[PDB]
Order: C-alpha cells, then sequence, then structure tokens
C-alpha cells in the first residue's frame, strides 16, 4: 500500500509544473480551443475524403 | 460537542491500530473523512482504492 | 328540556356528557345501553344545545345507517318539538332535513316505478340537465320536469318552510307546492338547522358528497351505532372491476367513437370555444346538479387540480389514452389472473413503463372523461356508468396508493371456474377517511351501544378527550338474562373449530338447544347465523335428518333469503305472525344485512340466541395488509381486534331487542369462545351485574329452567321501576 | 412483411395494430420528448406540444420526415441521451431499492416474529423447569411456599424483557465496520463572520 511514485516520474511532474507556469489562463484557454477546433476540422476533412467508394 | 473526532476503529493488541477521522453534524450523525492506520508503530494514511491504482498503472506503463 | 317523567336516571348520566364534550370542545365517545331511546337520550340534550347557543353557533348534522330508523328519529321528536313548544310559550322556527338522496326521487309515474335507484336517477338527470340542458327549448323532447322548473322560479322567490319533513311529504307535495326532494333540499341546505341522512351518504369518497359548505367554525355532527366504520370506509373506497364490465366498456369504446365521427364541428366547436377557456381560466361547466351526478372528488384531501388539460390535448387523443389504459389494463388483468398479487404502488410504477405519460393523466382523467362527454351530452348514464368506474380507478391509483392497498382476486368466489376474475382497490386508512371529516368538523361525538373496548378508537387512529364507561342502574328487577351456554352433556363446540361443514355431530344439538328455547320462550325470537351458505349449511341437516318435526309444531320459521326481495317477505309475516296466535321464530344471519333498521320491541322479538363466533371467516387476504398495518400501528393486534370484530358485530346484532328499559331480552350465548373475548366485548355496564354472576358452563337442559325462572318472575305486575321525580342528588 | 415482422403480446385485445405501433414509437421517441419539454415544462403547453406530435403520427399521416429532419437538429442529442441516461440510471436505482426495502423489512419483521416465538417458548419451557428444581430441595424459610411463590411471580414480568437479545444482526462494530451502507448527510448552517465590523463611532462634535 504505496502511492508516491519514483523520482523519474516526479522529475517529469516538476517539469510539467514549470510548463504550467509558462502559458496560462487566457492563453491556455485559447490554446485548448484552437487545438480542438483544428483537430475536428482535420478529422472531418479526412472522413469526407475517405467517403468515395 | 460534535465535530472533528479522531476515534479508534479496529485494533489488534500487538501492532495493528486503525484510526478514523469523523466530522459530526449532530449526535448520532457521523461522516467519515479519512482513515490512518498504524502498523508496527508506523503511521500511514490509507490509500484510496483509486489514487493507488492510478499511480500504479502510470508507473507500469 | 324534556325530563317529562321518570327517565330511568340516565339523562343526568348524559347531561354532563354533553356539557363536557360540547362546552369544552370534546370529541367524545359514549357507551349506551341498547335499552335507551337513541335520541330521547341524545337529541333531548342536543336540541337543548340548539336552543342554548354558546358563543353564537350551534350546527346540527346527524347521520345513522338505515332510512326507516332515520324517519324513526324524526318520528317522536315532532312531539318533542311540540313538547316544550306549549311549555316555553310560543314556537320558534325549525328545520330537520331528511336528505336520503338516491332513495325517494321522482313523483313522475313513468320515471318512478323502475326498481333500482342509480340508473333511474341517470334517466332523470339525462332528461333534466343533459337533454333539457343541451336541447334547451322544445316541446316534446323537453317533456315535463315541472318541479325543477318550479324550483328555478322559486330560486328568485324566498319562501320559509315549516318543520322537519319526511320522504313521503315532498312526494305528496310534488303535486302541490314542493319542487321535488333534490332542489327544495338544496334551497333548504342554504338555511338548514338540522340534517339527518345516511352514514353512507356522507362517506362517499367516490362522488364526494359535500353536504354543507366547508365551514369548520362550529361544525356539530352527531353519530349513533358507529360500529363498522372500516366496513363503511374501506368499502366506501373499495373498487370492484368485472371482466364483463371491461368488455362492455370495450364495446362502447368504439361506440363512442361513432359519436365522435358523426359530429364534425357541431359539438366539436362547442368544445373549441370552451376547451380554450379550460386553458385560459379553470372553471367547471357541469356545476349545476351534474357536480353530484359526476365524480365530485375521488381523492378528496388534495390541494387542487391545478394543471388540468393533462398530457392530452385532443379528445380521440384522450380516448386513445384509455385505449392506452384499458387495453393495457386487461394486459394488467388477464395475465395476472394466475397469481393473487398485493402490490399497490408497484403497479402504477410498472404502469409507467406501459402508460406513456403518467401521474397527471392518471389524476386529470375522470373530469376529462366527463367533460369530453359534456360537450357531447348524449350518452345515457347507465350505458356510461361502467366507464365512470374506470376513470375513477386510475385516479384513485394516481393519488393515494402507498398507504392503501391493491388486491387481485380472480379465483373461486361464486365462480367455480375462473369465469369472473376481479381485483379490488381498497383503502386501509379509515382514519384518512375520517381525518377530513374531523378537520371539516369541530369535535364530534361517536355513540356505539356495542363498543366495549375503548382501545379501538385508536383503530380509528385518533385522539379523544372524553372516553368513559356509561353505568346505569336497574331497578327494573333485572334488565336481562345473558346466558353463556357451554354444554357439558352435548359438549360445547360452538366455535367453528371443526368448521360449519366439517362435522354435523356438532350440529346434532343446536336443534336441541333451540327447540327447548322454542318450547319455553314465546313471543318471537330473531336469531343470528354467520352467513348465507352457513345458514344454508345450518338447515342442511335440518330437513333430511329429523329436526323440524316439533319445531314447526311449536312456532313457525322465517327463512331469510340471499335475495333481499324474498328476505323482506317473511318480514311482512314476522311482524304479523307474532301478533296473532303464533310465536313464529324468525331465523336470520348476523353479518348479513337483515340485522339493522328494526329495533325489536316487547311486542315482537324479545330473545336472541348466539350461534358461533361472529367473525368474518370469508374474505381471503383482505386481512393481512389490514393486519400488518395495524401491526405497523400497534404490533400486537392479530389476537386483539380479530376478537373484537366479532364482538362489535355481536351486540350490534344481539343487543337490539331491548328498548325503553322493561322491554325484556333473552340474549343467551351459545359460544365456545367466552373466556376473555365475550367478556371484553360485552358492555362494562353489562358484564358487571348480569353476565356470569355464577352462570358460565350452563348446559341447556339446566339453562332451560333459567329462562323459566327469568320470565315467570319478570312477567309479574311492575308496580314501579326506578321512578325519578325531583332532584335528590344520589350522586350515582 | 418486410423481415417476418411479428410481435407477441399476451392480452385480450393486442389486435389493435394502431395501438401497438403507437406504443413502440411513442415510448422511444416521445420519452426523449418528455426529457425535452416536460423536463422543464413551462405550464401544460410543453406536454401539449408532445401530445400534438404523438397524435400526428398515430394516424398514418406520413408527415414524419418533415418532423424527423427537425427532430434533434435544434437541440443537443447528447443532452437528450444523457437525460435518458439520467432517468434510466435514476429509475433502475430507484426500483431496486424499493424492491429491497420491501424485501428486507418484512423478512426482518417475520424473523422478529420468529424469534419472539422462540423467545416465549423456551422461556416458558425453562422457567417452569427451573421452578421444578426450585420447588424441591429448597430452603423456603417461612413455609414451603415462599420462594416458590417468589419464582411464581418473577417469571411473568420476564415475558416482556429480552426482546433486544433475540435479534442482533450479526455484528456492525467489531466483526466489520462496512455495515454502515445506508449513508446520508446534506447538512447546512450558513452562519459565519458575524459582528467583525468595529465602527460604532458616535458624536455630536467636530
Ligand atoms: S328532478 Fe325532481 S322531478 Fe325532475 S326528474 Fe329528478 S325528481 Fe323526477
Amino acid at each position: 500500500l504505496r502511492t508516491k511514485p519514483d523520482p523519474e516520474v516526479e522529475e517529469q511532474e516538476k517539469q510539467l509544473t514549470t510548463d504550467a507556469a509558462r502559458i496560462g489562463a487566457d492563453a491556455a484557454q485559447k490554446q485548448i480551443q484552437s487545438l480542438n477546433k483544428m483537430c475536428s476540422n482535420l478529422l472531418e476533412k479526412i472522413s469526407k475524403e475517405e467517403r468515395e467508394s | 460537542m460534535v465535530g472533528i473526532e479522531y476515534i479508534l476503529l479496529h485494533a489488534q493488541e500487538p501492532i495493528l491500530f486503525i484510526i478514523r477521522k469523523q466530522q459530526r453534524q449532530s449526535p448520532a450523525q457521523v461522516i467519515p473523512l479519512a482513515d490512518y492506520y498504524i502498523i508496527a508503530g508506523v503511521i500511514y494514511q490509507a490509500p484510496d482504492l483509486g489514487s493507488v491504482i492510478n499511480s500504479r498503472v502510470l508507473t507500469a506503463v | 328540556y324534556f325530563p317529562y317523567d321518570y327517565i330511568y336516571p340516565e339523562q343526568f348520566s348524559y347531561m354532563r356528557e354533553l356539557k363536557r364534550t360540547l362546552d369544552a370542545k370534546g370529541h367524545g365517545v359514549l357507551e349506551m345501553p341498547s335499552g335507551t331511546g337513541k335520541t330521547v337520550s341524545l337529541l333531548a340534550l342536543i336540541m337543548a344545545y340548539q336552543r342554548a347557543y354558546p358563543l353564537e353557533v350551534t350546527k346540527l348534522i346527524y347521520c345513522s345507517r338505515t332510512v326507516p330508523e332515520i324517519e324513526k328519529v324524526i318520528e317522536e321528536l315532532r312531539k318533542l318539538l311540540n313538547f316544550y313548544e306549549k311549555q316555553e310559550g310560543e314556537k320558534l322556527p325549525f328545520l330537520g332535513l331528511a336528505l336520503s338522496s338516491r332513495k325517494n326521487l321522482c313523483i313522475h309515474p313513468e320515471v318512478t316505478p323502475l326498481r333500482f335507484g342509480k340508473d333511474v336517477d341517470g334517466k332523470c338527470h339525462s332528461l333534466t340537465a343533459s337533454y333539457v340542458r343541451a336541447q334547451y327549448q322544445h316541446d316534446t323532447s323537453l317533456p315535463h320536469c315541472r318541479f325543477y322548473e318550479e324550483f328555478d322560479a322559486h330560486g328568485r322567490e324566498v319562501p320559509l318552510p315549516a318543520g322537519i319533513y319526511n320522504l313521503d311529504d315532498l312526494k305528496a307535495l310534488g303535486r302541490r307546492q314542493g319542487w321535488c326532494p333534490y332542489f327544495l333540499a338544496r334551497y333548504s341546505i342554504l338555511h338548514a338547522n338540522v340534517v339527518v341522512y345516511s352514514y353512507h351518504y356522507l362517506l362517499d369518497p367516490k362522488i364526494a358528497d359535500l353536504v354543507s359548505k366547508e365551514l369548520a367554525r362550529k361544525a356539530v355532527v352527531v353519530f349513533d351505532e358507529a360500529h363498522n366504520i372500516d366496513n363503511v370506509c374501506i368499502d366506501s373506497m373499495s373498487v370492484n372491476l368485472t371482466r364483463r364490465t371491461l368488455d362492455r366498456c370495450q364495446g362502447n369504446l368504439e361506440t363512442l367513437q361513432k359519436t365522435v365521427l358523426r359530429i364534425k364541428e357541431t359539438d366539436e366547436q362547442r368544445l373549441r370555444d370552451e376547451y380554450r377557456r379550460l386553458v385560459e381560466g379553470l372553471r367547471e361547466a357541469s356545476a349545476a346538479r351534474e357536480t353530484d351526478a359526476h365524480l365530485a372528488n375521488p381523492v378528496l384531501p388534495d390541494e387542487v387540480l391545478q394543471e388540468a388539460v393533462p398530457g392530452s390535448i385532443r379528445t380521440a387523443e384522450h380516448f386513445l389514452g384509455f385505449l392506452r389504459r384499458l387495453l393495457e389494463y386487461v394486459k394488467w388483468r388477464l395475465r395476472v389472473q394466475h397469481v393473487v398479487q398485493e402490490s399497490p404502488p408497484a403497479f402504477l410504477s410498472g404502469l409507467a413503463q406501459r402508460v406513456c405519460i403518467q401521474r397527471k393523466p392518471l389524476r386529470f382523467c375522470a373530469e376529462r372523461l366527463r367533460s369530453l362527454l359534456h360537450t357531447l351530452e348524449i350518452t345515457d348514464l347507465a350505458d356510461f356508468s361502467p366507464l365512470t368506474l374506470l376513470a375513477n380507478f386510475a385516479t384513485l391509483v394516481s393519488t393515494y396508493a402507498k398507504g392503501f392497498t391493491i388486491i387481485i382476486e380472480p379465483f373461486d368466489d361464486r365462480t367455480p371456474t375462473i369465469a369472473n376474475p376481479i381485483l379490488h382497490f381498497s383503502c386501509m386508512d379509515a382514519s384518512l377517511a375520517i381525518k377530513p371529516v374531523f378537520e371539516r368538523f369541530q369535535s364530534v361525538i361517536i355513540t356505539s351501544g356495542t363498543l366495549s373496548p375503548l382501545d379501538i378508537y385508536p383503530k380509528i387512529l385518533d385522539f379523544h378527550p372524553v372516553t368513559m364507561a356509561t353505568f346505569t342502574m336497574t331497578l327494573a328487577r333485572v334488565c336481562l338474562c345473558p346466558m353463556i351456554i357451554g354444554r357439558g352433556n352435548d359438549q360445547v363446540a360452538i366455535s367453528s373449530k371443526f368448521e360449519t361443514r366439517e362435522d354435523i355431530a356438532v350440529i346434532r344439538n343446536y336443534g336441541n338447544l333451540l327447540l327447548e328455547m322454542s318450547a319455553v320462550v314465546p313471543d318471537g325470537i330473531v336469531a343470528f347465523f354467520t352467513s348465507y351458505q352457513y345458514m344454508e349449511s345450518t338447515v342442511a341437516s335440518w330437513y333430511e335428518q329429523g329436526i323440524l318435526e316439533n319445531i314447526q309444531r311449536n312456532k313457525l320459521l322465517f327463512i331469510e333469503t340471499q335475495d333481499g326481495a324474498e328476505t323482506s317477505v317473511a318480514l311482512e309475516k314476522y311482524q304479523e305472525a307474532c301478533e296473532n296466535g303464533r310465536g313464529a321464530i324468525l331465523l336470520s344471519v348476523a353479518r348479513g344485512k337483515v340485522s339493522e333498521g328494526i329495533d325489536f320491541v316487547h311486542h315482537y322479538g324479545r330473545a336472541v340466541i348466539m350461534f358461533g363466533v361472529p367473525y368474518v371467516y370469508t374474505q381471503s387476504r383482505i386481512l393481512k395488509a389490514r393486519l400488518e398495518y395495524l401491526r405497523d400501528q400497534f404490533q400486537i393486534r392479530e389476537n386483539d381486534f380479530l376478537t373484537f370484530d366479532a364482538m362489535r358485530h355481536a351486540a350490534q346484532c344481539v343487543g337490539r331487542a331491548i328498548r325503553g328499559k322493561t322491554d325484556y331480552g333473552l340474549m343467551v350465548f351459545a359460544d365456545k369462545r367466552f373466556a376473555r373475548g365475550d367478556k371484553r366485548g360485552k358492555l362494562p355496564r353489562w358484564i358487571q351485574e348480569h353476565l356470569t354472576d355464577a352462570n358460565l358452563n350452563l348446559t341447556v337442559d339446566e339453562g332451560v329452567q333459567v329462562a323459566k325462572y327469568f320470565l315467570r318472575q319478570m312477567a309479574q305486575p311492575f308496580h314501579r321501576e326506578d321512578q325519578l321525580g325531583l332532584s335528590l342528588l344520589s350522586l350515582e | 412483411l418486410r423481415k417476418s415482422n411479428f410481435r407477441v403480446q399476451l392480452f385480450e385485445d393486442p389486435t389493435v395494430d394502431k395501438e401497438v405501433e403507437i406504443r413502440k414509437k411513442v415510448l422511444k421517441i416521445y420519452n426523449k420528448r418528455e426529457e425535452d419539454f416536460p423536463s422543464l415544462r413551462e405550464y401544460n403547453d410543453f406536454l401539449e406540444e408532445v401530445e400534438e406530435i404523438v397524435f400526428n403520427l398515430t394516424n398514418n399521416v406520413d408527415l414524419d420526415n418533415t418532423k424527423k429532419k427537425m427532430e434533434i437538429y435544434q437541440k443537443e442529442n447528447k443532452d437528450v441521451i444523457q437525460k435518458n441516461k439520467l432517468k434510466l440510471t435514476r429509475e433502475q436505482e430507484e426500483l431496486e431499492e424499493a424492491l429491497e426495502v420491501e424485501r428486507q423489512e418484512n423478512e426482518q419483521r417475520r424473523l422478529f416474529i420468529q424469534k419472539e416465538e422462540q423467545l416465549q417458548q423456551i422461556l416458558k419451557r425453562k422457567n417452569k423447569q427451573a421452578f421444578l428444581d426450585e420447588l424441591e430441595s429448597s430452603d423456603l424459610p417461612v413455609a414451603l411456599l415462599l420462594a416458590q411463590h417468589k419464582d411464581r411471580s418473577t417469571q411473568l414480568e420476564m415475558q416482556l424483557e429480552k426482546p433486544k437479545p433475540v435479534k442482533p444482526v450479526t455484528f456492525s462494530t467489531g466483526i466489520k465496520m462496512g455495515q454502515h451502507i445506508s449513508l446520508a448527510p446534506i447538512h447546512k448552517l450558513e452562519e459565519a463572520l458575524y459582528e467583525y465590523q468595529p465602527l460604532q463611532i458616535e458624536t455630536y462634535g467636530p
């Protein structure tokens, strides 16, 4: 019954926290929205192109 | 006086002594917060069935 | 204030009973001996309270259970009206309204002599407020409802009637001035000062017969012989449903559709003007005499039917809701006929799977059943009567089911096959039948001459400030002879242990204990059997084996029929066949409805023989939910009321022949269950001086000489029996 | 018949084709309509809108693609499905617990009847056997009647007692603390930060 992970993953998590310290709040929301819209558009184009038979 | 009352839950005479943290709204009303278990005079906090599994899957993968 | 002579020191025993239950607003329970004028006791102080206004207000509603005794209430109070009238000088105004609605109805010789009540009143109301409300003007179709037209003219007029009338008064006055019982009564309820009617009529949850305005300021209501309230209230909300009904209903399903199809806009735009008014501002349009003709309120203690026009917007759509209902209801019937199932709120839940929109169209249906016929105003009521049954039902299933009980009874009861299955919706809380009664009333007094355990008012599950035990003395020599038999020779087995058809060796000596009762006791006897097939079992050995061979030779016998028509016949005989040179012992059933409305007199009927424990023994599993709920109320009640239910019917039946206080009564007890039960059930005034003074296991052959010793002495000149003159304290 | 379309229903009148078709289509599509308008009913007009289209399909009007192509295009089908997912998860959780409390209580009731049967019986069977061994070889100071009256009076007041002993429900404190099950809370007070302000300054001066 342990939970705390090894120092490797903990170091990765500290790097993730520094990354969180960069882009944040308004910038983070804009980035999330842009990524979702662009990914949806790409998937839609791919599906339409496949629709041919 | 009802509130934060750490109370022993289960006890084995030599080593095992489990403690529970309760928050009472009124007499005969108990809300369990957490569980701290003492093994061999060493106190640990009881891991959630799910936080433990999340960390476990993360390390393996 | 009518003491009027020696009143057998009782009005003073009931004087403070009023003054405690009324001045302090006491709810109140009275013991009363059967040997006491049920009103000469009560109304003499009640009508004294009518004159003695307290702060201001004294209403009177009264009810009892039989319409002849209803008039018998009226009968001598007219002299009580006249009594102090001469004494107090002038005569003040009064009204007592016998309102037996469904009984006496139309003078018209065409409408009148068709036998039943409800159907013929449907012909009456179809003529008045369905034919002459739809076809207003006309000559032939209008016919001649002059008495209602006379009432309409008299509504503008303000007459003042005389005193309290009867149901034969308005009948002769129908050709004279009376405008018929239904409306002259509506105008007299406007200023009524005393109402007497049936215990049943108030307690109609199906059509909520709101008698007064709901005015609980001082609502003053009086109750006599209020014994079988459950057998009123649960049966008042009990809903029977025939398969033959449903198929007839299935047949007038599309029958009514043809009326819908033939009517394109004539009655349909009549709906369209007012169904819009249903959406805009809610008001009943059938609120003339059609409010009492239609289901007034199936579930009375509710707030309001606010969002009417339920999940149903059109009429065939609403008709489809019953197609969604009935056709599913036989699907909720026909497969269910293999297993009796007692699941009241689980049914409506599984219905919610099957019915698309529920719990509003379940409750908002029976008016929209009626109102979509009200834009028609076509269908005859007896035709439409098995349908109004159905929209009553799911309405009741909609509202009050978690406290109440659904029971499905397909199997053998007069059907040897499954040829007529049935289910029933019973309620269980007669409290919740009488809680709205109590909230509408002030504090109102039960009086039951049978009620010995006061513990059964919490079977009504209620509160009581005044509940005592009425004790009267007997300087009339000896009121009666209660005689517990317990034969040792023929070895008493009078409770149905080996049941009414398990052995006839039990039955070998009920004749012997009767014939000797017949041989000794003259002057007419009315005995009480348990049921009709019991009665049929009772005389079953009596013909083929030699029984009547002296019984017809001593007195004669009056069989009471399952059919009430032939049952009323011997009656015509028994009042006659006693008063001529014949004793002519009548034979009857306790639980059967031959046991009310009589008040046997010393003239004819002066002895009663017990036969068995007078309990139910018949209806399966109506017990268990009723059982367990009082076990959810008081938890040791299996043993308890299942004694008293027999007992509350016993002296209801048995304690009837003695009136006044000298009228005699030989109420013997052929019974095997007597040890506590008969003793608990007999009145505390009646166990004390009389029951088993030193006479318990009284073999009939020995008990022969008892009644001999009883009567012969008691038929000596009665020089004086508890004569009261002036007031000499005595202090009980 | 398209693909041998047949549907068995056990009742007196399943012959109503209009009614069977009505029930299937109306239940599926209009239960989502019940989670669209009656879910937040303005008054009665929201369930009246549902009933308008309910009738508009039962008559074989074949004006349905007109409404099927405007069926969920104005609102969110996931918001529809999730309330269907809400209510079905609600009702199945609702029905099973209703089925359990009617299964548990009466069975607990009849066992409480059953143990009280076992209570009164062997009590009566033993206290008269103890009375037997007490009636003989006994001191009985004053007369041979004494404690044998004493025991003949103590045993009737016992009949009431020991009702709690008959039923103990295994254990829910030492054996295991997972017997709680029926959990509840929903507590509120809303009373904090009262009379912090210190400004009571009064004057009739500069
Ligand atoms: S109203 Fe009066 S008269 Fe007209 S039908 Fe009913 S009774 Fe017959």
